């Protein structure tokens, strides 16, 4: 749908 | 805290962080790789100061992070990342901070951490990592 | 334990596992998607019996796992995976097993679990997950 | 090689 490339993102950790 | 999001790059060259052994992780700044050149990321600072600074200078590109681990706990009413440890194919850096509370870890069998996002107030509230081949 | 490695697929349709409320995770099997067809992964069986089966049937493709979490700890002198919880965009399945020991979690902000690998003896000893966009 | 690759995270459990 858009011209921005994407990437796998894991998380968040913390809180 | 204040959100940040560095986005994705091609690798990690250097991690600058700070911590205090009575409290938690404070500041965080990454020097990324961008297609074989260094890219100095935004420096994400705590609202307060007093932390001890650490520079993790990786032997890029042969050295790379294989596991990030840490503890989450309550500090002065804030639930935050109290410690961080970065394990590479060469060595372990840390733990920095206070190893007390709820543990977490991200072990990687295949792939690279290429970016960080998260939130920092008085301390590092939380973070996430971009992964790529 | 006996090693397994399903490899990577297009998605996940169903997870069939077994657990015991006094010990840990036992059997583990996945129905993946492979380009729109269900791919029945091999049923990775515990060496022992006495578990409760669960079938987690996902409404693929609109429903997908956003966080896997669980506990690891001692059972009979071995470190195993005690409990699992699968949280999708639609609901939470689990916890299954025994929720004590060391917590772990893999939340995903972007991407998909596409595969499992690991080792099963009497209990599920360890596992890893393949991730894709 | 001619074999495709995929990001893998883990393991969790026994080390």
């Amino acid at each position: 749908q858009s011209g921005i490339s994407q990437t796998v993102i894991v998380g968040p950790w913390g809180a | 805290g204040k959100a940040f999001d560095d986005g994705a790059f091609t690798g990690i060259r250097e991690i600058n962080l700070s911590y205090n052994k009575e409290t938690a992780i404070g500041d965080f700044q990454v020097v990324y790789d961008l297609n074989g050149s260094p890219y100095v990321g935004q420096n994400h600072k705590s609202f307060i100061t007093g932390f001890t600074p650490v520079k993790i200078s990786l032997d890029f590109p042969s050295e790379y992070i294989m596991e990030v681990s840490g503890y989450t706990g309550n500090v002065s009413g804030y639930v935050v990342v109290r410690s961080l440890t970065f394990k590479t194919n060469k060595k372990t850096y840390g733990p920095y901070g206070v190893t007390s509370g709820t543990p977490f870890n991200l072990p990687i069998e295949n792939g690279l951490i290429v970016g960080f996002k998260g939130s920092i107030g008085y301390w590092l509230d939380y973070f996430s990592m971009y992964l790529s081949l």
